[PDB]
RNA sequence: GUGCUGAAAGCAUAUAGGCACGAAAUUUACCUUAAGAUAUUUCUUAAAUAUACGUAAGAAAAUAUUACGUUAAUAGGCUUAGUUUGUAAGGAACUAAGUACUAAUUUUAUAAAAAACUGAAUGAUUAAUAUAUCUUACA
RNA sequence: UCUAUCUUCUAGAGGGAAUUAGAAUAUAAUAAGGAUUAACCUUUGUACGAAAGGAACAUGGGGUACUAUUGUUAU
RNA sequence: CAGGCUAAUUUGCGCAAGAGUGUACAAAAUGAGUGCGCGGUUUGGCACCUCGAUGUCGGCUUGACUAAUCCUCAUGGAUG
């Protein structure tokens, strides 16, 4: 508009309905749960020490569950003796007995096969080169989107996303 | 809007979600409605690519002189069939002549490689009415594809005429010659009115410019002669273009299709002249994968020097 | 069943290496003529003009106009007296 | 609107254009070569190849049509039906060679060419091909296929043939004509 | 945007260049119809070339690349500012 | 003209698609190695050979 | 404009409701330009491809468009056959076909930077870890 | 009297942004325009009419080529 | 002069009513003097406005639009 005052009126947004029920007589404390994301300083009652005396009832009481997304189950199918076979095979033929071959043979998660055994250095350096030779076939447009995926993941863990 | 009454973004694909099987009215537009309102006109059979070779007369016994144009068929093959489930309409792609492999690009070399056909000079599509018009890929069409007396339409690019004036381009009369005219004999005169007509030149105004070198269709041209050895199909009347230019010949849309017996005899002659058109095509497709896989891996040199 | 073909090679001028090659198909070297067709149709409205089929996949005469003028003259003048009555003799 | 041009008009009148072509064909015979524009060298090339075709005819009409193209017949006809007739006796056409050259006039920067008579005393492709062969021998290099292809073109119909070509090479090496010639193996390392 | 491959960082190149106008070469007179005359100034001009070595282009490229890796990556849900201040809560 | 053409609309007409095109059809000369246009005769060897055939013959 | 059934309104009514006939106008059809989804068991890892140059043209104010470049009939020449002129001589702007005679012709010319995000389906390879302490082993 | 600066217009181009790495070839929905006249014979001279007069409807009039159709002679 | 306002007038029209004509019978056709209107073509009024004009217009070139229709297409009424 012409003046800043005229712009403020056209861009006005009224306050929340809750604030507009002003008491005619006296003061009243009202419950106005906001439609926003709560911060991390609102400790849930489960994380409060038993000593702490502020564990009140819900403020609702002073006046099914959502769909599962990730419910893992841990299994221990590899006995101590089977951990020695994994260390023998991996060190004997690391190209035939990969972590996928050993994972399927012993019914384990691929990460575990690496927790108990590690391939020889020569084989490890061979894997990094294959992925290094793969990172040279990327053009400038794909190499920039692959770096952004690695920065968005580190930022996510720094509280920046 | 940009084109017509539709405000839909061009990048949105909602066609599959508005189906007549769900109880919706059959739209008046779209590929389905476009084929339904052209079913009668659409030619039953494919056409052929021919080369205009010159004009002459067909002298007939007892006294008939019929001016006619000669069109030659030069190795007309069937290259591809366009189905409705894959392209949205029925058509046959026809090839003409040949081209040197060096001049044909790699994108097109691998296109003919997957069919068993030598590279062609030109390619053109001919719309057919239904799935009965699709022919085996790799079959040659001879002048006998037509019969004497069959009316056809010839589509060819007209002779180029460069920047034309108003007289030659739009048939303007011009102005006077000697009764006081001043430097304005072949000029177009007025280009509009005045402030009451928009104070502008009106879109679509006829003006000088380029003329010619565009497609023109001559309909209802009988077939006077059909000679296989020469490879020619003599049609009555004139045809657009210069000698040595490629033209498209197909059945007339404004005339009834040829009898059922003829449409079947011509299809029965392709199964005799080319008894194995599918075995030679499947073999070429099987080879394309081997070569396409050798190019990917990088071992194409081995196959070239195999024998 | 696999028709005859030749290989076309696209090489590099910088490294002298094969960039990509294709199998170019060629028409039968020795043109193969086929027996007369057995498709005989009887209909008044049309006749199949399959009198004399040429060899498959072969270029026809480039200039059929002078060859066509000798077909109509031989049909409009089976003897030659008319063609000779106006010759340059 | 009408027909296309049959030939180049060269922005001249009818009579002026027939004299321009008769003068280029007169200088071509008298001098065996001429350095003019490319459109002029390409229009006289058709009139010079048809005049040498008349010199290969035994009729008198050809001897009278050759007199009607040249501008000093009394002095140039003996050369036409003499040396030139013997030179091109066995060649089936193609008696002239038009070679594009850098502008003869730098003011207008009009593309120029060289119209010459093949197998002549001033054949510029016979000498340029001899200089290439001279450099190759004097630098221990191997001639390219295009040099070998040009070496045979300039020695197939020539009278002496290879002997006249080896003499030119010998005269260009004893003169040190190839001194300072950039070796073909150092062209990929040069920018300027 | 042109890609180069520099093997000799001392190679000279034309970094900058601009043309200026100098004094008036001369003056021609244009004699038109109706006894009219117009002055035609003959111009002379100069050019300036700023020659630099390829080390300037290798430095300017590393700066542009560092400025592109310093703007951060693209995030799906950015935290755009709300630029209106009001003395109440709207939620 | 009704108005004076601005610096923008005159700079469009002068330089938009009117940049001088770099000649890239340059090859070396077989006899001497000097840079010449493609399909064209060397100007320094033409004059030298043209003069070499005028002295001795 | 002309009807069928048929009530509101026991009748009547081509009025509501349910069907229909009906014009050089409209729409489609026909033709052209534009549009550029899509298609190909199509090509490309620094190219595919395009451009430049050269011979051209079914193209032509520039530009653009469509071919060709020696493994080549693109243009010119030559040759034969036509056509034309004319004495069945001698020529020839021209057309067709043939013919590599001339030119497409100098030693890695130029442009082209080239695979995003989320979900789902489905493979390959790999520490894809943390905490305590300052020594540890060897000679 | 006027060598067209701007908008509009008729043509043709340089660059471009595309579901998006870029291309070769053939291309649809759809869009914008073009084409657009009239007459004559042919009703069982019929319906109608005392007579004189005289329609509507419909088909055909593309072929000294094919084909269709109508005749003509030969079998 | 053109544009602008007005519509007396018009060689621009419509509707309502119906004296009358139609051998008969208002409305097949016809329609006195009138009333209610639309519209911006002719002759005018005004004067916001200086500009291409006193026959304000003709011919040529090239249009675009309107429909109150001369031709072509569909059709109701017509003791007449
Ligand atoms: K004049
Ligand atoms: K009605
Ligand atoms: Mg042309
Ligand atoms: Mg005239
Ligand atoms: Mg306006
Ligand atoms: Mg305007
Ligand atoms: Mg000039
Ligand atoms: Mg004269
Ligand atoms: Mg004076
Ligand atoms: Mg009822
Ligand atoms: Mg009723
Ligand atoms: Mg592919
Ligand atoms: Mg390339
Ligand atoms: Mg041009
Ligand atoms: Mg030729
Ligand atoms: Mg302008
Ligand atoms: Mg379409
Ligand atoms: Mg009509
Ligand atoms: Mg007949
Ligand atoms: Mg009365
Ligand atoms: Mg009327
Ligand atoms: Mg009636
Ligand atoms: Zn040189």
């Amino acid at each position: 508009q012409s003046t800043a005052n005229r712009t403020k009126r056209m861009l006005n947004i009224p306050p929340h309905e809750s604030f507009l029920n002003v008491p005619v007589e006296g003061d009243r404390i009202i419950f106005n749960p906001p439609s926003s994301e709560a911060s991390v300083y609102h400790t849930p009652f489960k994380f409060l020490p038993r000593s702490d005396p502020r564990r009140r009832a819900n403020i609702y009481k002073l006046f099914d569950l959502p769909p599962v997304l990730y419910n893992p189950t841990k299994s221990y199918n590899v006995t101590p003796e089977q951990v020695e076979e994994i260390r023998e095979l991996r060190a004997k033929d690391p190209k035939k007995y990969s972590v996928t071959y050993l994972s399927n043979k012993y019914n384990c998660t691929k990460v575990f096969i690496m927790m108990c055994t590690q391939a020889p250095r020569e084989h490890q350096e061979q894997h990094k080169l294959a992925r290094a030779r793969t990172a040279e076939n990327w053009g400038p447009r794909r190499a920039a989107a692959k770096l952004d995926a690695r920065r968005r993941k580190e930022m996510l863990h720094r509280g920046e996303i | 809007v940009k084109y017509g009454w539709s405000t839909l973004p061009k990048r949105s694909r909602p066609t599959r979600f508005n189906q007549v099987t769900q109880g919706l009215p059959a739209p008046t537009s779209g590929p389905a409605a476009a084929l339904k309102r052209r079913e009668k006109t659409t030619p039953l059979r494919t056409g052929v690519l021919a080369v205009k070779k010159g004009m002459t007369v067909f002298m007939g016994r007892t006294g008939a002189r019929i001016p006619c144009t000669v069109l030659q068929l030069d190795r007309v093959q069937v290259v591809a069939n366009k189905t409705r489930a894959k392209n949205g309409y029925w058509a046959v792609q026809v090839g003409l002549g040949e081209r040197r492999a060096e001049n044909v690009g790699a994108p097109q070399l691998g296109y003919y490689e997957a069919k068993g056909i030598p590279p062609k000079q030109t390619l053109a599509e001919f719309k057919v009415r239904n799935q009965d018009g699709l022919l085996p890929v790799g079959v040659q069409l001879f002048p006998d594809w037509f019969h004497v007396g069959q009316v056809v339409d010839v589509r060819g690019i007209t002779r180029g005429m460069g920047f034309a004036g108003g007289m030659k381009r739009h048939g303007f009369a011009g102005q006077e010659a000697s009764h006081g005219n001043s430097l304005n004999h072949r000029t177009i005169g007025s280009v509009g009115g005045s402030q009451g007509s928009g104070s502008r030149v009106l879109p679509g105004k006829k003006m000088p410019g380029r003329m010619g070198a565009q497609q023109h269709t001559v309909q209802n041209l009988p077939i006077l002669m059909v000679d296989n050895e020469l490879g020619i199909v003599v049609v009555k009347g004139a045809v657009a273009g210069h000698k040595g230019a490629v033209v498209k010949v197909q059945d007339a849309v404004k005339k009834a299709p040829p009898p059922e017996e003829f449409v079947e005899a011509t299809k029965q002659l392709l199964n005799e002249r080319f008894p194995d058109a599918e075995e030679k095509l499947q073999a070429a497709r099987k080879l394309h994968l081997e070569l396409k896989e050798a190019r990917r891996q990088g071992l194409i040199d081995s196959l070239i020097k195999n024998g | 069943a696999l028709p005859d073909h030749n290989f076309f090679r696209i090489a590099d001028k910088h490294t002298k290496k094969t960039r990509t090659a294709f199998a170019v198909f060629t028409p039968p070297k020795s043109p193969t003529t086929l027996p007369p067709s057995s498709v005989v149709t009887k209909s008044k409205a049309f006749k199949i003009a399959n009198s004399k089929l040429p060899p498959l996949m072969t270029k026809p005469p480039s200039d059929p106009m002078p060859l066509l003028t000798q077909q109509q003259i031989a049909r409009m003048d089976p003897t030659g007296a008319r063609t000779a009555l106006f010759s340059k003799a | 609107a009408g027909a296309h041009v049959k030939y180049r008009h060269l922005s001249r009148s009818s009579a002026h254009r027939q004299a321009l072509l008769r003068n280029l064909v007169t200088s071509l015979i008298k001098n065996e070569t001429i350095h003019t524009t490319y459109p002029k060298a390409k229009e006289a090339q058709r009139l010079a190849e048809k005049l040498i075709t008349l010199s290969k005819r035994d009729t008198e009409t050809a001897r009278r049509s050759a007199q009607g193209i040249l501008y000093t017949p009394d002095q140039l006809l003996p050369k036409l039906f003499g040396e030139i007739r013997e030179r091109y006796a066995n060649r089936p056409g193609g008696y002239t060679r038009v070679l594009r050259t850098e502008p003869k006039d730098q003011y207008s920067q009009a593309p120029s060419a060289i119209l010459e008579l093949v197998d002549g005393p001033k054949d510029m492709r016979f000498a340029m091909t001899a200089a290439t062969v001279a450099r190759d021998r004097e630098q221990k290099t191997e001639s390219t296929d295009l040099t070998k292809k040009n070496m045979d073109k300039v020695t197939r119909f020539r009278k002496d043939g290879m002997r006249a070509f080896e003499d030119m090479v010998a005269s260009l090496r004893d003169m040190k004509f190839t001194a300072g010639a950039i070796n073909p193996k150092e062209w990929k390392k040069l920018d300027r | 945007g042109k890609h180069l491959e520099i093997r000799d960082p001392t190679r000279i190149y034309v970094a900058e260049t601009f043309v200026n106008k100098g004094f008036t070469r001369g003056v021609e007179l244009d004699y038109r119809a109706r006894g009219r005359v117009f002055k035609m100034n003959k111009p002379t001009t100069t050019m300036t070339v700023v020659l630099k070595e390829e080390k300037t282009r290798i430095r300017e490229h590393q700066e542009r690349v560092a400025k592109k890796l310093r703007q951060g990556p693209w995030v799906h849900l950015p935290d755009r500012p709300v630029t209106s201040q009001r003395q109440f809560y709207s939620w | 003209p009704k108005k004076k053409t601005s610096h923008m609309k005159k700079r469009h007409r002068q330089m938009a698609g009117k940049a001088l095109k770099d000649v890239t059809h340059l090859n070396r000369c077989p006899a001497c190695g000097n840079l010449k246009r493609m399909h064209h005769l060397c100007s320094t060897c033409l004059g030298k050979l043209k003069g070499f055939m005028d002295r001795n013959g």
